[PDB]
RNA sequence: GAUGUGUGCU
DNA sequence: TCTGAATCTCTTCCAGCACACATCAGGACGC
DNA sequence: GCGTCCTTCGGAAGAGATTCAGA
């Protein structure tokens, strides 16, 4: 390829083979005009030499190098490896039709929808648009409809929304895992540039929105858009292939709105008080007459397909909350009411979609989810579930658990240097009483944390679960689980080296108060062992399902 | 008390312990560095005066003649940064060094000389460094990164555990010189000692020992001591030590002087010893049988023939004995080889050694080192001693002979930079002692064993091998040299040292392009310690301990500033108060400690310094006289931490920000943050591109001023004075009579750098922050540059943040933007790219940038002038033409899709040859006019200066200010004063004048010539014309925006005002977080953060309340000093008496946005103290309080948190990551698709992503998209065609790519086909 | 193991797709091999439909032609 | 087209 | 002193996608 | 300026070559 001026590219092959013809022709020379034995045959040595870099580089003793000290490819060195014609473009190649931006939630959508960028549909749809132009006559050849697509008059818009109406397309993360990680969604035009996902879908893609992209391909064919719309469809991909769990599982804001709703208090605006059915405390919520939070009797109709099919209604009169009463506005028919009784966290609406799925089918769990997430996010918003400062409510007996667990190592210390173990059983017992203090601590911190709610029963005090935000985003599964809540109002602990080795001395002070300029330097050995081994010891994980592909 | 740049907004500081070492320079590696490199050096220590020296004086091959050199001297830069910068030229300094050829007379080595002479050569041309750090190699600004490496010397490892697959630890010794060859030692799992000689293949060491001219019985001399059998009446009696039988077996009855001590089997422990030493015996009976475990150290010769008996290091047996009885030999010599202690290593060395002699052994480390020629002894004994015996070929430097020596627990540290026999049988025994037991293995993640190389030692050292590959050149031509015609320049080629100059520069792993989107990116670029690059350790071959955070680093190197990804621990970060050896290792400050009392005096420590004493930590109390509050201070004293004593500790660190670097020093709250997400908020700070109009940070840490002083992109005026005259491009500084030098006196200029592009195309502009008639100090800010705040480091806005979820548009990360940000646009951005259009001669004639444009109308050619280029100033957009070019057969130069801009500057380089165009005659015409304007201010501005002090001294002596103003200015010097000194006075600023007068002529004619040069370019280019764009990116959904705390975020929705939530008082929210983000991630200094600021803004409410009203200056004075009084025992203590009540109103009216607060960094506020601080405002305690729904109007049924958090904006913005591509431009050998973004580039469906489609079992899709979409040809337009006709259906071949595999796997011996 | 049980089956291509490409074809030259395209990663590469799914059928249809 | 460096999300 | 067991030595492998920047491409000597 | 040309340094595993030892 020529380069900007008179000079051309540094290819490796062309290097080779003119080494090769220069070496072949000297010893044609040299053949006929008699020369020396010595002569000869050291040519024939360098015509072997420049013939066995040209086939396999490096494979004797010094691989030659082209410039500054870099060994050029020979014709196995682009045959072979990570960077051959093998893995880099045949097992996986570039493709037209597709396309690259960050995403954002646009939680508005549903379960077979995402939102493209009105100006990237454009140009991915581009030849279908072309078609539609000269179908409908506003241009006679290819040339004026590429003219007119390039303007981007008002007619070009009208044609992409009756091209995209039906037309999958295929979004794709970088990681592609495992096969839900390629997923086909109707398209919904969006005026932007980020490719709005649906939450749902984002436990499948592994997709958080800080900052990552996903990729966009257009299905062509109509055996294509049928397996996009058959097979790889958003909607017939709800259950994990690696086991039967559900995969588009409400996470970390559905759930938190799902457990502040299904919950109770013993008092209200009105708890005493007896309703006529999951709409009358919808109303009676929005009217701000009760709390969601109340313990009143609904009269529910639950429906059952105990016999071969047949939905049979039993009315009864149930002590449930108003919460709960509304929440069941949206199971559909043919579920018991012993689902949303309770205060539902993410294990227990995993459970009620996959028990929707194995009664009902694929349609109304789809809907259901659909329906679980807007009034999660719905009731989510209606909370102001937020976290403060002094949500982290730390234990008033921390400091006496870390006392008697630091006589222990004392004792533990004076019993190593007498001789009574080594410096090897020092370590793990030291270890052992530390992250027992842990646990205790823990332990503490929770009973502190998980009932600390002395409420009145509208007589005198009475104990109820604690509406603590820190212990409700905990308990409810949403983001957050007893190690890292610990070390927020605990203590933190103690770290590993990136080798794997337990640090000796621990961390007893927490997230909420100061670390030292010393426990801080102790914290970063685990905290660069955590960086480290991701971007170091994935790659022998991506080996691993890559040998494991290859050989099923 | 305070500058006039601290009284104008003070901010508040909640530090309780006081600073004893202010925060250093910054960027001060890089200007020490390379001012060692490039200054004079007149002893020769280091530089280019040691570079010099160490090659030159040059000699001829012993042919009478010699090249010595004397000095060398830089030149001016033929433009400076600011050219250098515009035209794409390196900012350099010609080398004139002058040298001297002598060449003396005939038979004479000593004698006169037949003549002397000299003059300076130009060899090479050395790239000078900015005021900042950074090189201007072709235009772009590089970064030369100092590179963590192994310091020279002798490191004894270990290679513990996994070799042999015994567990069996073996033990090895490399020497690893600046430069030369590795001098590897190692043992065998049989205990043999093997050297290796640049890692090519073991043989044994006693060959090295051999080659170093040794005998047998001189190397068991030097590895063992003799243990004596003497010849007697009878019995072979042995001389004893009693030490030598220490934990042993007897193996008969041990007795002496007749009574037995020691019967046979017994062990003989620490009481037989002693009790043998108070018998004060030397000599025990011994068994003939007890001698045939023994080895002979000296070989025995017959007396009676000659003949030898037994040579050295050879067994012994009763004939042996026998043999040695009748000979004569009386005394018998023999090895101390202990089992355990004292073991026979060198012995079965030399017994497993084929070698026998100086010669053989020479000719096996010839055949070693080159193989396959016959090796003879002259050239076998050159190379041995060219390997590690002669000062070119091998230099151990200063400090590896300081490592080298002390390693070996030697005495002096200086020494010659070769090896020595002594210092290789050193570390043989060394080696050998650590296989013993006594003495241990170090580790190379020690700060104490790996220097930094900075940009001089890096820059010297190519510079020694320009001039090696010179002196070589001169070797070879001075020996054909025709005499009394050579000057000291034909021999000297100045392409060698400019070449490898310009190699090192411009492509190397450590010349970096500089990271330059804040104050911050680059301060810390600059302050980067890279363990990769040249002579350090590759990514693939670095272990996770190198990897992992050394105990050492502490104050040397930052924990928590690492980049994420394939390289971390690699790239680690120059901690605050770190400096540099003289060797090159890294120190730190400490407060020396006497018996009791913390002094002020501070101690740099090196990293092996640190290891003997035992130190404080800066979080230890005092009271008022540097005694420890408490009996037990926690310390640190051998790489492992305990509760010491108040007396045993003799150092103390200097402040707690000294572990923590420059870049995580700026995070307010950092004690409460994950070390993981300190360093994702260390990055993403780094990563803050600036805004339009900069806003402090409420919730600081203090080291904003040091980070926007000492990075240089604010003017901060040299000399102290009055502000004259104050522009939007320029400051001009009356500087004070007591500044003021009697000569040359005059006033400084400030010329402010306007709307320029930076290296990651953002604009970095700077502004004026100083009034008219202001008074300033020496070293206060001026102007504030990018980012910056009053001389403040401002890399965002202060947000009104609330952590709710807002019905799932913050769903994972997103951000909930409210309209308000987006009208009063606070994160719109500026980004100025410049775009070229390179006319370059081709075949069939040159091209032309006519504005004819053929098959074009005249819509697209409107923006253009009649010479082609577009105007200044046009508002041009996506597609438009902005050069019209044409080819000769249309390729004119067009702004990039997507992207709108106005044309703010056009600069059009035409080659010495090429006419001009008109436009660039206009463009050349203007810049003459501005040229000679700016002279001529300049002048008229410093001329007006020396004027009015050429009057004020006229007052003195008889002055008459009536008769002043009416005479013309030209004669007020010579006026009415008597011939006193101010008469010299008046005569030297008039002679000063005349100069002014003369330069700026001199200049005006050489900026005259350098505008109408040539600025030669590449070859094969005409013209080249730059448009430089100008977007402003207002936000938008899809970029990236980010705290300080890494917590990352991609905007989903800008939500209108109505929408968001509000209080009670109506004041809507501008963001709207994610609660949920605060406990999985463990980034607690988030919310301290968000209160902090809900209390700074409470307090500047108040103010703007106080202050909307006009009320008296006695309220203001007393609420904000209630409001700098606040806090447990802070080191504050500002009082607002001593203010002059007008100094109070201007920092009441930059308060009324609310007050800045410093929270350092292990020393910040504490919850109480914020919780008064919202007291003091009306705010709740708690931090919480009510917002009511803005659509709904109904409350949220919980209180939110809401306050002000510092949201930065990252330069990941969504239109530059955007991208989508139908059938395009496509690759040359596989006719796929090209990749990228700049190219029109399809995304590449990877092998990952086939095992998706295969588990689906979509069949069709997977083939559509490896042939219809990809390398098949023929079925990829069909399709095309297919698409636009109405007919979804494909016709796929085969790839490409295949035929393309079937071709390379045939151009070898293999023959592949398809069959039928 | 994954990697020999891969590398050791009766397809070169497959075989010198995934591992040592220069031993897998070094072998299949001196042997002689004859591929017969039956897995996913040899008509992945061919260019072909995978006889995995939706090209099942027609790949059952093919075998049955022949 | 390949190198070298920096960076983003996993 | 022949043949399994052990050791030595050579070989091949070390995740995915994407973005930005610069530099190279024969440079020495004859002409 | 045109223009023809002739360093060393990770690390686990596996295979295949020596080399031992042991009956
Ligand atoms: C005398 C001076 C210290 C003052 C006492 C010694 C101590 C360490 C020495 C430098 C280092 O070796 C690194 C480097 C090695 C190169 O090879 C030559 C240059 C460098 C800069 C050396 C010059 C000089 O010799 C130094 C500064
Ligand atoms: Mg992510």
């Amino acid at each position: 390829v020529p380069l900007d001026g008179g000079r051309f590219a540094t290819s490796d092959l062309n290097d080779l083979y003119r080494r090769v013809i220069n070496r072949n022709n000297r010893l044609k020379r040299l053949l006929d005009l008699a020369a020396p034995d010595i002569i000869v045959r050291n040519e024939k040595r360098m015509l072997q030499e420049a013939v066995d870099a040209l086939l396999d580089n490096g494979r004797r003793g010094r691989a030659i190098t082209g410039s500054n000290k870099r060994p050029l490819k020979s014709l196995a060195d682009m045959i072979k490896g990570k960077q051959g014609r093998f893995r880099q473009n045949l097992l996986g190649k570039r493709v037209d039709y597709s396309g690259r931006s960050v995403i954002t939630v646009g939680p508005y959508l549903r379960l077979h929808q995402c939102g493209l960028p009105k100006k990237m549909a454009l140009e991915l749809f581009k030849p279908f648009i072309y078609g539609k132009l000269e179908l409908r006559g506003l241009a006679t050849t290819i040339k004026a409809a590429k003219k007119m697509v390039e303007r981007e008059e008002a007619v070009v818009w009208d044609i992409l929304d009756e091209v995209i109406r039906e037309h999958p397309v295929l979004l794709n993360r970088a990681p592609t895992l495992h096969r839900l990680g390629i997923q086909a969604f109707e398209p919904v035009l969006i005026e932007g540039k980020a490719i709005q996902l649906h939450p749902l879908v984002c436990a499948a893609y592994n997709a958080d929105f800080d900052g990552d992209q996903m990729a966009v391909h257009v299905p062509l064919t109509l055996e294509a858009q049928l397996e996009a719309r058959a097979l790889m469809m958003s909607t017939n991909n709800i259950l994990s292939p690696a086991n039967g769990e559900p995969i588009i599982v409400p996470s970390q804001d559905v759930v938190l709105g799902l457990y502040y709703m299904t919950r109770d208090c013993v008092n209200a605006k009105g708890e005493g008080m007896v309703l006529t059915g999951p709409k009358e405390a919808e109303r009676l919520y929005r009217s701000g007459l009760a709390s969601l939070h109340a313990r009143v009797k609904v009269r529910i109709t639950e429906y059952e397909k105990d016999a071969n099919g047949e939905l049979v209604a039993k009315t009864s009169l149930k002590d449930t909350t108003v919460g709960r009463a509304i929440l069941w506005m949206i199971v559909p028919k043919g579920l018991p009411y012993s689902i949303v009784n309770q205060a539902l966290g993410k294990k227990a609406i995993s459970k009620m979609l996959n028990t929707c799925y194995r009664i009902l089918g694929l349609k109304p769990t789809v809907i259901f989810a659909d329906q679980i997430m807007y009034t999660g996010f719905a009731y989510a918003a209606r909370s102001g579930a937020s976290v403060g400062i002094d949500d982290m409510v730390i234990p008033e007996k921390k400091h006496e658990i870390i006392s008697e667990a630091e006589a222990e190592v004392a004792e533990i210390q004076e019993q190593f240097q007498s001789g009574l173990v080594t410096a090897g059983e020092r370590y793990n017992k030291v270890i052992d009483i530390w992250a027992a203090a842990n646990d205790r601590v823990s332990k503490a911190m929770m009973d502190n944390l998980q009932t600390e709610t002395v409420i009145n029963r509208d007589g005198q005090e009475e104990k109820q679960v604690s509406f603590n935000s820190i212990y409700m985003m905990a308990d409810s599964g949403a983001r957050g689980s007893a190690a890292q809540i610990r070390q927020l109002a605990g203590m933190r602990g103690l770290m590993a080296k990136p080798d794997g080795s337990i640090i000796e001395t621990p961390i007893t002070a927490n997230f909420r108060e100061g670390l030292n300029v010393l426990q801080y330097f102790i914290s970063t050995h685990g905290a660069r062992k955590g960086l480290a081994d991701t971007a170091l010891k994935t790659a022998n994980s991506g080996y691993l399902t890559r040998r494991l592909v290859d050989v099923a | 008390v305070y500058s006039y740049t601290e009284k104008k907004r003070i901010r508040k500081d909640f530090g309780k312990r006081p600073q004893v070492l202010d925060v250093p320079y910054l960027l001060s590696i890089q200007l020490d560095s390379f001012q060692k490199f490039i200054e004079q050096d007149p002893e020769g220590q280091y530089g280019l005066e040691a570079a010099f020296r160490s090659v030159f004086p040059i000699q001829s091959y012993s042919g009478n003649s010699e090249l010595q050199y004397v000095s060398y001297r830089l030149g001016e830069p033929v433009f400076d940064v600011q050219e250098c910068q515009i035209r794409g030229v390196t900012y350099s300094a010609p080398l004139r060094v002058k040298l001297r050829l002598v060449i003396y007379e005939r038979e004479a080595p000593e004698g006169t000389v037949k003549d002397i002479k000299e003059q300076e050569v130009y060899m090479g041309e050395i790239p000078l460094m900015t005021d900042n750090g950074t090189f201007v190699i072709n235009g772009t600004e590089r970064v030369i990164v100092s590179q963590l490496h192994r310091s020279p010397g002798v490191f004894f490892d270990s290679d513990k555990g996994k070799t042999h697959s015994s567990g069996k630890v073996l033990y090895n010794a490399r020497i690893i010189p600046y430069r030369g060859s590795w001098l590897d030692f190692e043992f065998d799992p049989k205990d043999n000692l093997f050297v290796r000689i640049d890692r090519r293949r073991k043989l044994p060491a006693t060959i090295i020992l051999r080659a170093l001219n040794y005998t047998t019985e001189q190397i068991l001399d030097l590895f063992f001591e003799k243990v004596i059998f003497e010849i007697r009446d009878n019995k072979l009696q042995m001389e004893l030590v009693p030490e030598r039988l220490r934990g042993e077996t007897a193996s008969f009855d041990i007795e002496a002087n007749g009574k037995v001590y020691v019967e046979k089997g017994r062990r003989i422990t620490a009481r037989h010893i002693r009790q043998l030493e108070k018998d004060d015996v030397k000599l025990i009976e011994v068994p003939v049988e007890y001698i045939a475990g023994k080895v002979v150290a000296k070989d025995y010769i017959d007396e009676s023939t000659g003949e030898l008996i037994c040579a050295a290091n050879m067994e012994l047996s009763l004939d042996l004995l026998a043999k040695l009885s009748q000979s004569g030999h009386k005394r018998i010599e023999t090895l101390f080889t202990n089992d355990l202690d004292h073991g026979p290593y060198i012995s079965e060395t030399l017994r497993v050694d084929p070698t026998n002699d100086r010669l053989s052994a020479l000719v096996e480390i010839y055949r070693m080192m080159r193989p396959g020629e016959p090796p003879t002894r002259e050239a076998a004994e050159s190379l041995f001693e060219n390997l590690f015996f002669s000062e070119d070929r091998y230099d151990l430097s200063a400090v590896g002979r300081m490592k080298f020596n002390r390693s070996l627990l030697r005495e002096e540290i200086e020494g010659s930079g070769i090896l020595s026999k002594d210092d290789i049988i050193d570390v043989m025994k060394k080696l050998i002692d650590i296989r013993n037991g006594k003495g241990e293995v170090d580790d190379i993640d020690h700060l104490g064993n790996r220097r930094i190389r900075s940009v001089g030692e890096m820059a010297e050292n190519q510079f020694r091998v320009g001039l090696v590959r010179v002196e070589r050149a001169v070797k070879e031509r001075l020996s054909l040299g025709d005499l009394d015609t050579l000057m000291p320049q034909d021999m000297i080629n100045a392409k060698p040292i400019s070449a490898a100059v310009k190699e090192f520069f411009g492509s190397s792993q450590l010349s970096q392009f500089m990271d330059q989107n804040n104050p911050l990116s680059e301060i810390t670029h600059k302050r980067r310690i890279s363990a990769l690059g040249p002579g350090g350790l590759t990514r693939e071959r670095a272990g996770f301990e190198v990897r992992d955070v050394h105990p050492t680093h502490y104050g040397r190197v930052c924990p928590i500033e690492t980049p994420e990804g394939p390289n971390i621990g690699l790239i680690n970060s120059l901690s605050v108060y770190a400096q540099t050896n003289e060797y090159g290792f890294l120190e730190t400050p400490y407060r020396k400690v006497t018996d009791g009392v913390v002094t002020d005096e501070i101690h740099y420590l090196s990293a092996i310094e640190e290891g003997n004493y035992v130190i404080a930590q800066a979080n230890s109390n005092l009271d008022e006289e540097g005694h420890f509050v408490e009996d037990l201070v926690t310390c640190r004293s051998k790489g492992e931490s305990s509760l010491f004593s108040r007396d045993q500790v003799d150092y103390m660190d200097v402040s707690t920000q000294q572990v923590v670097s420059v870049g995580a020093s700026l995070i307010p709250f950092l004690e409460h943050d994950d070390a993981n997400r300190a360093l994702m908020g260390a990055n993403m700070q780094r990563q803050a591109v600036p805004t339009l109009r900069a806003d402090k940070p409420l919730v600081g840490t203090g080291m904003e001023r040091a980070v926007a002083v000492d990075s240089g992109v604010t003017a901060v005026a040299k000399r102290g004075g009055v502000v004259q005259y104050v522009d939007a491009s320029r400051i001009v500084i009356k500087v004070n009579e007591d500044e003021m030098y009697p000569g040359e006196a005059g006033i400084d200029i400030y010329n402010l750098t306007k709307y320029t592009r930076s290296n990651q195309n953002t604009c970095i502009n700077q502004m004026p922050c100083v009034s008219l008639g202001e008074p300033v100090e020496r070293g206060d800010v001026l102007a504030d540059g990018p980012s910056t705040d009053l001389g403040e480091l401002a890399l965002g806005q202060n947000m009104r943040v609330a952590f709710m979820p807002w019905n799932g548009y913050n769903f994972e990360d997103s951000i909930l933007v409210s309209e308000r940000v987006v009208q009063e646009d606070r994160f719109t951005t500026i980004h100025i790219q410049e775009l070229a259009c390179v006319s370059r001669d081709t075949k069939l004639g040159p091209e032309e940038i006519t504005a004819d444009i053929p098959n074009v109308g005249e819509a697209a050619l409107s923006k253009l002038d009649e010479s082609g280029i577009v105007y200044i100033g046009a508002e041009v957009t996506g597609g438009d033409i902005l050069v019209g070019k044409v080819t000769p057969k249309d390729s004119s130069l067009r702004v990039p899709n997507g992207v709108s801009g106005t044309v703010i500057d056009v600069q059009v380089f035409t080659r010495d040859g090429v006419e001009k165009d008109k436009r660039a005659l206009e463009i050349e015409e203007m810049q003459l006019k501005q040229a000679k304007k700016d002279l001529s201010e300049e002048l008229q501005i410093l001329e007006a200066g020396l004027f009015s002090r050429i009057r004020a001294v006229l007052v003195a002596g008889g002055v008459e200010a009536e008769k002043l103003d009416k005479l013309p200015r030209d004669r007020w010097l010579e006026l009415g004063l008597t011939d006193e000194e101010k008469q010299n006075q008046l005569e030297q600023l008039a002679e000063q004048y005349d100069e002014l007068k003369h330069e700026f002529e001199k200049k005006l004619e050489a900026k005259r010539r350098k505008i109408t040069q040539g600025d030669d370019l590449a070859p094969g280019v005409l013209k080249i014309v730059k448009v430089y764009l100008a977007v402003k990116r207002r936000i938008q959904p899809g970029d990236k925006m980010a705290g300080r705390h890494g917590n990352k975020g991609v905007i989903s929705k800008i939500n209108p005002i109505e929408d968001m939530p509000y209080d009670e008082n109506g004041t809507p929210v501008d963001i709207v977080l994610n609660p949920l983000g605060v406990p999985s991630r463990m980034n607690i200094g988030q919310i301290l953060e968000t209160h902090l600021g809900m209390a700074a803004k409470g307090i500047g409410d108040k103010i703007n309340a106080m202050l909307k009203q006009q009320q008296e200056v006695a309220k203001l004075r007393e609420f904000i000093q209630r409001a700098y009084d606040l806090g447990a025992d802070v080191r504050q203590k500002v009082d607002l008496s001593t203010f002059s009540d007008e100094e109070v109103m201007r920092l009441a009216e930059n308060l009324r946005k609310g007050m800045p607060i410093a929270t350092p960094v292990f020393d910040g506020a504490k919850e109480a103290e914020i919780k008064e601080l919202l007291k003091l405002g009306d705010l709740p305690t708690s931090g919480q309080i009510r917002l009511y729904d803005g659509r709904t109007g109904e409350q949220f049924e919980r209180p939110v948190t809401v306050g002000y958090m510092y949201m930065l904006k990252l330069n990941h913005l969504v239109d530059d990551k955007m991208h989508a591509r139908s059938t395009g431009s496509y690759s040359l050998v596989t006719q796929q698709p090209l990749g990228g973004k700049a190219q029109f580039g399809g995304q590449r469906f990877g092998e990952m992503e086939v095992w998706a489609l295969e588990a689906y079992g979509a069949a069709y899709t997977l083939q559509e998209m490896l042939t219809v979409k990809s390398d098949d040809v023929n079925g990829r337009t069909k399709m095309y065609k297919n698409i636009v006709d109405g007919n979804h259906q494909m016709e796929p071949g085969m790839p490409e790519s295949f035929n393309v595999l079937l071709k390379e796997i045939r151009s070898l011996g293999i023959n592949i086909e398809l069959e039928d | 193991g994954i990697t020999k049980a891969s590398l050791a089956t009766e397809s070169f291509i497959s075989a010198a797709s995934f591992q040592e490409t220069t031993r897998v074809l070094t072998e299949a030259a001196v042997a002689g091999k004859r591929d017969e395209l039956r897995g996913l990663k040899e008509n992945v590469i061919v260019g072909r439909l995978i006889p995995a799914g939706t090209g099942y059928a027609y790949h059952q249809d093919r075998m049955r032609r022949r």
